[PDB]
């Protein structure tokens, strides 16, 4: 098979999501994993991913931490390949204008990303933690939460976590 | 609570200043008086005693015998002091008590009903859930 079809159509959704479906991105990006992965085991150690975040995106050792902390779900202390593909899309050279736009679609879901928690609610510290992943002003984030905050509960649901995605998206747009 | 006290307090402690520093001098002859018998003399001596002693108007213990102890001041058909030391007193201790007991229990009545509006929403966040999930079902 083309690496899985599992990982095929997960190649398709994201350039039927994307203007641009690169060349062996997945592939560059399974390659990178295996050598990040010593033992070969499917799992990626917490050291081996913040020396790889540091060789690459040049990250801050927190940062690196922290993201990994909300990428392992199962909290077992590793990082499984999947994770770390799901990882690198994530980023997919977040320097870049057009990438902001990119993380502003997000994926599918487009929800769990930010609910860390899981419990359909997002709250200040998975913001805080939202706005150390991807740049943005304390203020502009604080205005953000003030204007998704419509009941005033500090709780932003998954459907007006996709009006205000979609808003953001026409004005960009537009 | 202490977060919301804010300005009453400035209020009340500036209150206390100045009826403390108009009462300094004016049962100045109390203290600085030729009397070999008394005892509450130390009282209205000094500006810290001032405020000790209108400290102690305000917890409103034993007014009666301070007011008894300072009418060994020659009586001067008491037609300012006495009237002002009393309307200061009472002035003060219900004002003061009254507007802290009905702010704080505004801050109850505030806390309750944030409580309540947060349940209401988490009640009709709920209807919507089980709405949606009939419309879920429906939709398969």
């Amino acid at each position: 098979m083309k690496l899985t079809p599992g990982c095929f159509l997960w190649y398709l959704y994201m350039d039927k999501i994307y203007c641009l479906l690169s060349l062996r991105n997945v592939k560059a990006l399974m390659v990178y994993f295996h050598l990040l992965d010593v033992h070969h085991r499917n799992t990626l150690n917490d050291v081996l991913f913040f020396h790889f975040l540091q060789h690459v995106t040049n990250l801050n050792k927190s940062q690196i931490g922290m993201i990994f902390d909300l990428l392992d779900w199962t909290a077992v202390g590793e990082i499984g390949f999947d994770q770390f593909y799901v990882l690198i899309c994530i980023l997919l050279a977040h320097q870049d204008h057009l990438e902001d736009h990119f993380m502003y679609r997000h994926s599918r879901p487009v929800f769990e990303l930010l609910d860390l928690d899981g419990e359909m609610n997002i709250g200040a510290a998975n913001f805080q933690n939202y706005r150390f992943l991807f740049n943005i002003k304390k203020q502009e984030l604080r205005d953000l939460f003030h204007d998704f905050d419509i009941t005033g509960d500090r709780l932003l649901n998954y459907k007006e976590f996709k009006l205000y995605t979609i808003f953001c998206t026409d004005k960009s747009i537009d | 609570a202490l977060k919301s006290m804010t300005f009453l307090l400035m209020l009340l402690l500036i209150f206390f200043y100045i009826f403390a520093v108009t009462g300094v001098y004016f049962f100045r002859e109390y203290s600085r008086s030729t009397i070999e018998g008394l005892e509450y003399n130390m009282f209205f001596s000094d500006l810290l005693n001032s405020l000790v002693t209108v400290f102690i108007l305000f917890t409103l213990d034993h007014w009666y015998a301070v007011l008894q102890d300072i009418w060994k001041v020659p009586e001067s058909s008491r037609v300012f002091s006495s009237i002002y030391v009393i309307l200061w007193l009472l002035l003060g201790s219900i004002i003061f008590r009254n507007i802290i007991v009905a702010m704080m229990v505004t801050n109850f009545q505030n806390i309750r009903s944030e409580l309540s509006e947060e349940m209401s929403h988490l009640e009709v966040q709920y209807k919507a859930d089980m709405f949606k999930q009939q419309i879920i079902q429906r939709r398969q």
